[PDB]
Parts: C-alpha cells; sequence; structure tokens
RNA sequence: AGCCAGGAUGUUGGCAAGCAGCCAUCAUUUAAAGAAAGCGUAAUAGCUCACUGGUCGAGUCGGCCUGCGCGGAAGAU
RNA sequence: GAUGUCGGCUCAUCACAUCCUGGGGCUGAAGUAGGUCCCAAGGGUAUGGCUGUUCGCCAUUUAAAGUGGUACGCGAGCUGGGUUUAGAACGUCGUGAGACAGUUCGGUCCCUAUCUGCCGUGGGCGCUGGAGAACUGAGGGGGGCUGCUCCUAGUACGAGA
C-alpha cells in the first residue's frame, strides 16, 4: 500500500496527481466527485489528505480530515519558496492574526481540555520554518 | 578378486638407479666418475649424520611381495588349476598363497 | 567470525560468553558481530 | 539458585524412586532415569521433591538448578509427551513417516532417510510437515536438530527445514 | 621546501620540450622556492651534462653565488648527467621525474598511494645505480678461495629486485581488494563514468557539484590522489556510478603510470570516460594529446568517450551547448563549473550516451496495482501519470527491458501492455 | 608417441605441411601424446595462401604415430610417419575439410566424430 | 532479568513520508513517546528501540582499589 | 700451524606464517566463480627461449607451480658457466710503473674410508636338557596425489547470461 498528495480541484493534469490514491482501487469517478463538491466550498488550491479505508470491488467510503496549516501561511509572506536554514534568513515574519487564523483551522477536533494549548503546536512549524511571533 | 602373495624374483645388489629409480648424472659435460653415483646424501653439519631409512644401495627382490585384487578368470577342479588375471610375484615353479581380495 | 584479541559488544544484541576457555561474541541480529579471542 | 530452592510438586498417578544419586520416574507415557551430578542431595518430604547442595563442593548450587530443571522436565514428559514443529519449505521438498523412519526429499540426488531413536515417534499431517512427540525433552530437541542438519534455512528464500516457531531472517540478494 | 635553482632548456628542434609555466608550477607545487630559472637552447642534449660546459659552469656560478640547495631540471637526465653535474656543483640535482616523484611522494595520505609511490621511487632508483661506492673493497681471492662469491654491484641489484618485487606483490593484493570493491556492483547493471583529464581542468569539483559530495579542490596541481566513487541519478537508467580520478600532466613517468595500475582499474573498466577539458588554457591540443598518450600508454583508449570542456565562464560571452557527431550522437559538450550552466544539459547527454531502448508502454488494470506502483517506482519510476473515468489509471512507463522482464516474471503480467 | 619438440605432419588441408609439438596437453609433467591426444603445436611449415600460416600456435591432435597403437586382442598397428589434425584453440574442431590418410578408431569419440566421418579409411 | 499493554496531533516538519543528507529539534492530549535507534521500504505501509504502567515477593544494579588466574602466544633433526 | 665462494646437477629433510586437495565462520555469498578469516603439514606441488645466473621477462601448461630452515643443506657426491691468479686488448685515470666493485677472448678442482652415521648381509653367544618346524605380535617401516567426462539435471538458483 502506497500514499501521495492529490490535487483536489484537477482531474487528468499529467505530472503529479494520477496514482494520488485512485491507484490504490478507489473509484476516483465517485471520491472526486463527492469529495470535490465538498471541497468547493473549501478554498482554492488545499491539497487535504484524508485517511484511507477502503475496498478493492469498486466500493469505498472515506472519513473527514481538516484542511492543512502549513500551506496557508505563505500568502501573506509574498514568497512561495523555502529558505536552507531558518533562523539566520527569514520569509518576512507573519502576523499573529493570521497564526490564529491558521490555528482555528484545527480547533474544530481537538479534544483538548484547554484550547490554548495548541499554540506552541502552531507556533513550532511557525518557527522550524522562520515565522517568528513579534 | 583374489590376493596373491609370493617371494619376488631375487636381483641381488642393486644399485640406487635401478632400486630406487634415482636419475642419473650426466654422461658427459664433465662429468668425472660420477655417472649412475647416489648423490648427494645429506646436508651439512647441523644434523650431521645420515638419517636412518634412507634410500641407499642394497639387496633388491628376494622379498615377500603380495599383489591384490586380482580378477579369477578361470576355477578348474578336475585339473587343480586356478587363471588370475596379471602378473603375480616370484619365478616359475615358486610357492604362491592365494587369499580372497581383502579390499575388493 | 573474526578473530581478534579485542572482543567488544558491538551493538545492543551483542552478549559476551565464555564457552572453552575461549570468550565469544555472539548476536542474535547482525551474524557479522560473532568473534572470538584469538 | 531461585529455580533450586522452588520444589516439584509430583503430581499423582507418577511413580518416583531415589535409588541413590539414580532417579528414575515412572509415568503414563513411559519410564526415565538420571543420574544426577554427586553434589546434589534429592530428597522426598512431602507430595513433592526437594533438591539442594551437599556440602564440601562449590559447584553445589549450580548442580542444584540443573538437577530441578531435568527433573522437572521429566515429570512434565512422563505426564504429558513433549512435541515438536518443523516445517519443510521448498519446491519439491517432502517428508513421510515409514514407521520410526522418517523419507526426505530435500533436492538431494538421494533420498535421505532418518531412523527415529527408541521413544520417539513421528507423524506427517501434511507432507511438508513433521510432527515430534516424545518422552525426554533433549532427545527430541536433537533429532529435530538432527533432521534440520540436512537443509537448514537458507537467507535468500528461506529453503529448507525449520522450526515452526522459528523467524528466519531474510536477506535481500545481490543489488539489481 | 629549499632553495632551488631552476633550468629549463628550449629544444624546439623536436618535440621534447616542456613548458617552463607548467614546470615552475610543479616546483611550487612541490614547495620549493626558486632563486634562479636559467635558460638555454640546444639542438640535441649533451651527452656529458645534459647542457653545454659553458651552461654548466654557468649554473655551478649561480649555485655559487645564490647559496642555492638543489638543481631542477625540467628533463630527463641519465645518471652519469646527474653524476657530472653534482662533479661540477657540489649540489644536489633532481630531475623532472624526481620532482613529481616527490610531489606524489608528500601528497600521498592512503596505504594504496604511498604503496605505489615507493614502487615508482624503488623502480626510479634501480635505474641509478652506477657507483658502488663502499669501505669494504674489492674482495681478492682465487680457484678454492673463501670469499662472497659475488660482486657488490650484482649484490645490491639482486636486492633491489627483491624488494620490487615484494611492493609489487602487496600491490597486487590491493588490486584484488579493489577488484572486490568493484566487482560488488559489475554483478548488478552497474552504469559506471569516470571524469578523467589533465590537472586543474575542474573535474573534481565539477564531480563536487553533481554528486553533492565534499572532495578536495584548490589551485594546487595533482591536488587529489587516488578515486572517488558516488551515486548519482541519471533519467533514463537511474542510478550511476560517477567516478573522480587522479589528473595527468604532459608525459608522466613511465614507472609512475605503472605503479598507479590498482588506481587506474577505474578507468580501464569505466562504462563511460568524461574527458574534462579546460577550455581557457592555451595548450589545450597539447592537454588532448598527452592525455591521450597516457591512455594509450595504459592501453583504456578504446572505451567510450565524451568530451566537456569546463571553465566557459572565463570565455567571454559564451552560452553553453552540446556539439554533437554525423551519427547524431553527443561527442563534446560544453559547461561551466561554478556557475553551474551545462549541467542539466551534461545531465541530458548522459542519459542519451548509454541506453538500450527507446519504447513506452501504458498501462492499465483494475483494482489489483498497488503493487504495480511499488514494482514501477521500484525498477524505475512513472514516466506520465494520470487517472480516467470508472476509477481507471492509464500510465505511461518507460524502464529498461531487464527491468520489463523482471517485472514480468515477479507478476502475473495479465496487463497485457508491458512485455 | 609424441613429445614436445618433436616434428609431426599435417592429414589435413588447413594448409600446414610440417608442426611441431610444443607441450603435451593432460596433466602436470604427461611425457607422450599418443593416438586421439590433444597437443599445442606451432607451424613450421606451410603453403602460401592458406588458412593457417607459418609460426602460428594452436592445437591439434595426433591421428597416427610410428610407434603405433594396441588393440584389446594385442595387435599393434604401426605408421610410417606421425601426422595429426590441426584444430582451433577454443573449439577444437577441425580447421580444414579433407583428411588425408588413414586413421583409427581410437578417435572414435564424440569430438573427433568429423575427422572420422571425412578420413578415407577406418 | 522474566511474563500482558500503548509509540498518536499538526506532519509526508522544511529543503525523502522518523528512518540518503541537510536546518528547526519545540509542543501536544496526556500514565509516554527522540521531527525519531538500526532493519526495511524506490520511498510510504511495516518492523519495533527510547519512551510509561500492570503482574510477579528477596535481594539487585554498576563504577573504584586490589591477590591470583584467561586470551593476545606461529619455526624449522 | 686453511671451516673451499656464487649458480647448476644428484639426493633430500624439517617448519607452517597453506600453493593445491579436505573441514568450516562471515561475505558487498541469488547460481557458477570469488574474497577474507579459523582448523589442517597426509600426499602432491611445471616444461622451455634469453642470461653464468638466483631472480626477472616471455611462451605454453597445471589442481597447484607455497613461503622459509637445514654451513644462504648438499665439491673426502659431480660441474666450474660466474667470482678471485699468471697472457692480451678496448674505454678511463695516471708523467710512469700500473690501476678500475668497467668491459673482452683464454685459462690444472687430489684423497684406496680408521671412527660416528646409513643401506645391505653374515659369524658368535644368549634365550636354562637338546633338536626340527609353525606362529602370536611388542615394536618398526612403507603407502595416503589428483584431472577430465557423463548421470542426478539444463534440475535448484537466476530477468536473462
Ligand atoms: N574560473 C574557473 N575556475 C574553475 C572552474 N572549474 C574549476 N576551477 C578552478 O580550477 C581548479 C580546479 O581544481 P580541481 O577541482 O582540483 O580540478 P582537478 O583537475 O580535478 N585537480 P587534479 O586533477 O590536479 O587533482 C580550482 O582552482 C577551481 O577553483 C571553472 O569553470 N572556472
Ligand atoms: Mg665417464
Ligand atoms: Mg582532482
Ligand atoms: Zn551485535
Amino acid at each position: 500500500y502506497v500514499k501521495l498528495q492529490v490535487a483536489a480541484g484537477m482531474a487528468n493534469p499529467s505530472p503529479p496527481v494520477g496514482p494520488a490514491l485512485g491507484q490504490q482501487g478507489v473509484n476516483i469517478m465517485e471520491f472526486c466527485k463527492a469529495f470535490n463538491a465538498k471541497t468547493d466550498s473549501i478554498e482554492k488550491g488545499l491539497p487535504i489528505p484524508v485517511v484511507i479505508t477502503v475496498y478493492a470491488d469498486r466500493s469505498f467510503t472515506f472519513v473527514t480530515k481538516t484542511p492543512p496549516a502549513a500551506v496557508l501561511l505563505k500568502k501573506a509572506a509574498g514568497i512561495k519558496s523555502g529558505s536552507g536554514k531558518p533562523n539566520k534568513d527569514k520569509v518576512g515574519k507573519i502576523s499573529r492574526a493570521q497564526l490564529q487564523e491558521i490555528a482555528q483551522t484545527k480547533a474544530a477536533d481537538m479534544t483538548g481540555a484547554d484550547i490554548e494549548a495548541m499554540t506552541r503546536s502552531i507556533e513550532g512549524t511557525a518557527r522550524s520554518m522562520g515565522l517568528v511571533v513579534e | 578378486k583374489v590376493d596373491v602373495t609370493g617371494t619376488s624374483k631375487g636381483k641381488g645388489f642393486a644399485g640406487t638407479v635401478k632400486r630406487w629409480n634415482f636419475r642419473t648424472q650426466d654422461a658427459t659435460h664433465g662429468n668425472s666418475l660420477s655417472h649412475r653415483v647416489p648423490g648427494s646424501i645429506g646436508q651439512n653439519q647441523t644434523p650431521g649424520k645420515v638419517f636412518k631409512g634412507k634410500k641407499m644401495a642394497g639387496q633388491m627382490g628376494n622379498e615377500r611381495v603380495t599383489v591384490q585384487s586380482l580378477d579369477v578368470v578361470r576355477v578348474d577342479a578336475e585339473r587343480n588349476l586356478l587363471l588370475v588375471k596379471g602378473a603375480v610375484p616370484g619365478a616359475t615353479g615358486s610357492d604362491l598363497i592365494v587369499k580372497p581380495a581383502v579390499k575388493a | 567470525m573474526k578473530v581478534r584479541a579485542s572482543v567488544k559488544k558491538l551493538c545492543r544484541n551483542c552478549k559476551i560468553v565464555k564457552r572453552d576457555g575461549v570468550i565469544r561474541v555472539i548476536c542474535s541480529a547482525e551474524p557479522k558481530h560473532k568473534q572470538r579471542q584469538g | 539458585s531461585r529455580v533450586a530452592k522452588a520444589p516439584v510438586v509430583v503430581p499423582a498417578g507418577v511413580d518416583v524412586k531415589i535409588n541413590g544419586q539414580v532417579i528414575t520416574i515412572k509415568g503414563k507415557n513411559g519410564e526415565l532415569t538420571r543420574t544426577l551430578n554427586d553434589a546434589v542431595e534429592v530428597k522426598h518430604a512431602d507430595n513433592t521433591l526437594t533438591f539442594g547442595p551437599r556440602d564440601g563442593y562449590a559447584d553445589g548450587w549450580a548442580q542444584a538448578g540443573t538437577a530441578r530443571a531435568l527433573l522437572n522436565s521429566m515429570v512434565i514428559g512422563v505426564t504429558e509427551g513433549f512435541t515438536k514443529k518443523l516445517q519443510l519449505v521448498g519446491v519439491g521438498y517432502r517428508a513421510a513417516v515409514k514407521g520410526n523412519v522418517i523419507n526426505l526429499s530435500l533436492g538431494f540426488s538421494h533420498p535421505v532417510d532418518h531412523q527415529l531413536p527408541a521413544g520417539i515417534t513421528a507423524e506427517c499431517p501434511t507432507q511438508t510437515e513433521i510432527v515430534l512427540k516424545g518422552a525426554d525433552k533433549q532427545v527430541i530437541g536433537q533429532v529435530a536438530a538432527d533432521l534440520r542438519a540436512y537443509r537448514r534455512p537458507e537467507p535468500y528464500k528461506g529453503k529448507g527445514v525449520r522450526y515452526a516457531d522459528e523467524v528466519v531472517r531474510t536477506k535481500e540478494a545481490k543489488k539489481k | 621546501g629549499e632553495q632551488a635553482v631552476l633550468v629549463h632548456i628550449y629544444f624546439a628542434q623536436d618535440k621534447d620540450m616542456e613548458d617552463l609555466q607548467e614546470f615552475e608550477s610543479l616546483v611550487s607545487s612541490a614547495g620549493v622556492e626558486a632563486l634562479q630559472v636559467i635558460t638555454g637552447s640546444r639542438k640535441a642534449p649533451h651527452p656529458k651534462y645534459f647542457v653545454g660546459e659553458g651552461k654548466a659552469v654557468e649554473i655551478a656560478e649561480a649555485v655559487k653565488a645564490t647559496g642555492a640547495s638543489v638543481v631542477l631540471f625540467d628533463h630527463a637526465l641519465s645518471p652519469a648527467q646527474e653524476r657530472n653535474l653534482e662533479r661540477l656543483c657540489e649540489c644536489r640535482v633532481i630531475d623532472r621525474t624526481g620532482l613529481i616523484l616527490d610531489i606524489f611522494a608528500q601528497r600521498a595520505r592512503t596505504h594504496e598511494g604511498k604503496l605505489q609511490v615507493e614502487l615508482a621511487q624503488l623502480r626510479h632508483l634501480a635505474t641509478r645505480l652506477v657507483r658502488g661506492w663502499t669501505h669494504l673493497e674489492r674482495q681478492k681471492g682465487g680457484i678454492g678461495l673463501r670469499g662472497p662469491g659475488e660482486t657488490q654491484l650484482e649484490t645490491d641489484r639482486r636486492l633491489l629486485r627483491n624488494r620490487i618485487v615484494q611492493i609489487q606483490s602487496r600491490l597486487e593484493r590491493v588490486e584484488k581488494q579493489r577488484e572486490q570493491g568493484r566487482q560488488s556492483r559489475i554483478k548488478a547493471d552497474v552504469p559506471t563514468v569516470s571524469l578523467v583529464g589533465y590537472t586543474n581542468a575542474g573535474k573534481s569539483t565539477l564531480f563536487n557539484r553533481i554528486t553533492e559530495a565534499r572532495v578536495y579542490a584548490a589551485d594546487q596541481l595533482f591536488a587529489t590522489l587516488d578515486p572517488t566513487l558516488r551515486r548519482i541519478d541519471v533519467a533514463d537508467v537511474g542510478e550511476t556510478v560517477l567516478a573522480d580520478t587522479v589528473g595527468f600532466i604532459r608525459h608522466l613517468p613511465h614507472d609512475l603510470v605503472a605503479a598507479f595500475k590498482a588506481t587506474l582499474q577505474e578507468t580501464r573498466q569505466a562504462t563511460l570516460l568524461l574527458h574534462v577539458i579546460d577550455a581557457a588554457d592555451v595548450r589545450v591540443q597539447e592537454n588532448i594529446e598527452a592525455v591521450n598518450t597516457v591512455l594509450e600508454e595504459i592501453d583504456a583508449h578504446e572505451i567510450p568517450t565524451l568530451l566537456v570542456m569546463n571553465k566557459i565562464d572565463m570565455l567571454e560571452d559564451f552560452e553553453p551547448r552540446i556539439d554533437r557527431d554525423e551519427e547524431n550522437k553527443p561527442n563534446r559538450v560544453w559547461l561551466s563549473a561554478q556557475t553551474g550552466a551545462g549541467i542539466p544539459q551534461l545531465f541530458q547527454a548522459l542519459t542519451e550516451r548509454l541506453s538500450g531502448e527507446v519504447a513506452q508502454h501504458t498501462l492499465r488494470l483494475p483494482p489489483q496495482e498497488g503493487r504495480l506502483r511499488s514494482r514501477f517506482y521500484q525498477l524505475q519510476a512513472i514516466e506520465k501519470e494520470w487517472m480516467e473515468e470508472d476509477g481507471s489509471v492509464s500510465l505511461q512507463v518507460r524502464m529498461p527491458i531487464v527491468d520489463w522482464r523482471r517485472l514480468c516474471k515477479q507478476e502475473p503480467a495479465l496487463i497485457d501492455y508491458l512485455i | 608417441m609424441i613429445q614436445e619438440q618433436t616434428m609431426l605432419n599435417v592429414a589435413d588441408n588447413s594448409g600446414a605441411r610440417r608442426v611441431m609439438c610444443i607441450k603435451v596437453l593432460g596433466g602436470s609433467h604427461r611425457r607422450y601424446a599418443g593416438v586421439g591426444d590433444i597437443i599445442k603445436i606451432t607451424i613450421k611449415e606451410a603453403i602460401p595462401r592458406g588458412k593457417v600460416k607459418k609460426g602460428d600456435v594452436l592445437k591439434a591432435v595426433v591421428v597416427r604415430t610410428k610407434k603405433g597403437v594396441r588393440r584389446p586382442d594385442g595387435s599393434v598397428i604401426r605408421f610410417d610417419g606421425n601426422a595429426c589434425v590441426l584444430l582451433n584453440n577454443n573449439s577444437e574442431q577441425p580447421i580444414g575439410t579433407r583428411i588425408f590418410g588413414p586413421v583409427t578408431r581410437e578417435l572414435r569419440s564424440e569430438k573427433f566424430m568429423k575427422i572420422i566421418s571425412l578420413a578415407p579409411e577406418v
């Protein structure tokens, strides 16, 4: 069993998409109909990997997953690349408003007693990429 | 198959060339009286002796010899004869002891 | 095996065992780690 | 040490005779005998066995533990047999039992035949399996080891005779 | 690393001339401090000194005035010529081959390099056994009288030959070791490319840039000793072994070339040679000639070659490109080291260089093709990936025929698209 | 009974007229090549414009000897000269097409069937 | 030391998924989990170490100083 | 108040740090073929061209063409090509006589074995009354090498080769 990233809205692009998950044995013509209708409300271009629990007889069923967080940071930064080593060169620090907007993506499916503890979890990737807070 | 024991033909005093298949030295190219001689017979003074059991000249033949695993060609009761493949030790008219082959 | 005067545990699966007056290293993971003193 | 302290609860229907150092145990499956080391005292004081050292012996405790383990195996074996599993992995590898003789086909140009010991029996539920049953743990182990000696498992494909419990490490062949 | 008087002669009549700038480069790489550089012109060498009597007296006067320690000729000179120069001037004399051997002796850090350099020195010294000055004098005697039985010159020749054979035997042991290391890859269908060429060609830094593995590189002549092999990615055949190599110089000593038989086994058996050439060197044709000469000497000129012109950044207003033969096979490539220009085109030329397949298959199956993912991505890759209606997935693939055959044997091969 | 340094005639049309045996193949210290035994030869005389040429080193098979062969009933077949048939080094098949003069049944082996087939006698 | 159980969230961290290499190397719910110890995988899946508890009832762990021993230890009548 | 030198021939003998053949661990050991390490000294262990050669190069072999000790084994066993006499010549050095760890041509190798040893073969006495045979066997010696082809099987293994 193998898994790879899938483009939600694109059908028949040649480089990236084909064996993303339909080659596992999932009927893509229905999966990326139902899930594509679901992601039509989701913003443009958010690769969202779901957990796979499917069969190999043209039947399938997928569980819900929240959209990513790492992809959304680079919108306001104005750069679409990455640094070799953060904490020395940065791609422009972002605001706490943007950080909490990204945080709200992971707020609906968390079972923590206190929701403020997720701040450290979200800013871990912020520090590991170079988005140091003010 | 049988094994045949007998006294081999006696050659008397035999030199090393005949007795031990020693190679003769050069017949020419300066050789002085040393054509069938045994050659060297030891090292220099570290053993300082001739070792026991060394191949040198002496009596050859006239000794007990056994030849093993000879095929029985014909066994003749009426004429009291046994024909055995190959040569067996000794001269004509000499005593032979014929046993079944131990190795076979 | 490798015969050398210095025999040591090369990983966490190695075990020192003295067998016939000879110290040996037996490894249950890597057969390359078989050693005897000699 | 600790194993020596732990006593051997001898079950019912098994007859124990401590003929000095010689110790004999009879049961439903059969009679097994042992000659313990001189530095072991084996004693009856209940419906059980007790092991200890004889004074004047450095080994003492070491021996004691070994005797406890051996006698535990003896009583277990006479009560219920000791069983061993073997499996033949191969394209045309096969086992068969002709009565105290195990014929093996293992790719050799001749057929292998192992004559079993006295107190061991064999069965073949499948051509690729051998079941050994016996009384002596040592003997059944040795017979299984001899059966494995013909074709022990090779690493590339796991070919040959393997204990059913063994994990056989498999390594990939040379690259490409 | 001492004081030296340098000597060069313009033998313009024949091809036995040498480059003074390269000679000075070798001297500075050795670390010697030059106090003077004498020039001469001759038709053919003088047998007695290798120079005229007048020029020999001039070098003696230069040594006397400058207080120099050694005299470095840029030429091969005989033991008798060395002896006569030594007699005129008390300072020691070093041949060009002696200078090269000294440079390699300083540079050698590995066991193999030390073995090869000491073999070369032993042969070069076995050539120079002309003076048997010893304190035991001639052993007089007669028929049936005690004595050594042989001359001291013959005894010394015996001893030198025996120890040379010993160094040699350890060298075939090293060849066996390296041959095992080679044979690890040959049983695999390994592509192996060796990049070779004149010194300071930038080939070591080309290796460093291609492989992302640090290897020494600088402006020092004969910087690298012994090879280094590294895995590289190529589009067609996947995994390939790039090998760096010790550089060459005009007129390598034959004893040195013989000594480096163990090291040169990579270039002997390379599936490709990348002949890396410094385009900015005005003696580029001479470098081609020297490299081809040593390749012929080691008998490795029949292997497929591809020329790679480095240092185009020193050429004003030039862009990299690939020159192709009449058979449409790339025979020459241009590129730069630091700027990285020409590197992808070098990769593309390498893809084209070795291959035996151009057909591309297209595959599709029902939901039984996760194994197909694993196998394809295992052998090489998926060339062109997409899905289609009814959940079907249409792959396009191009991998070697050996990969095709092994995949077909491993799989049920019910796809009826791949042979 | 063929040794090193012994001259042999050629009983084939490969071109060589006379060849010299330079190694008796088989085991170590082996002395003699009889009929049916492979030898290593050097060509000493050859017709111009032939398949082989003077100085060539290759293999041959002894097909005739003066010493002769012994038959199981005890008879001997002797010849007036020693002759051989040239063979390729790495394939051991004869170079030529025709075989001249008689041969013996000692060449009745799976490898010399091609010699026996084109031999004029035996 | 033995004997059962869990190793997850962002996340496939970023420039190949913990496990080519490089930089951040910090949280997390929590009894606990190193942006991951080798294996292994094209690489994931997988393997399971570190990581924490249950049951198991007399000692156990590992550094120091020393007596005496062991291996290192193959020659030519 | 002499222990004949190098190489060759003849004859060898031990060691083992094993060259081949046997046993095995690991392998970057898929198979064939190898590498490396450990045990193993029973047996075996080239022929030629060149050169005085040992070596070395080369040709062609072999299962292999092992490494060392034995007065660099072996001239009261052979040889005398080389080194190390007296004749002569070339180059070089020296005024010369001469000289040269340069080269060249030529150029006497004795010993009847007392003792130890060793290979063979006898006489004497002894072995407890003499004699003739046939034995047991304490102990000792010899011998122990290996190639190629076919079958198992084009099977196992291997994408094939
Ligand atoms: N201007 C310029 N300099 C270059 C270029 N490539 C290499 N160099 C310089 O030239 C030198 C190359 O040295 P090196 O990489 O060791 O090349 P090499 O031929 O492998 N060295 P060697 O063979 O002697 O071991 C270094 O000084 C490097 O800086 C190039 O494209 N342009
Ligand atoms: Mg005479
Ligand atoms: Mg370099
Ligand atoms: Zn280990």
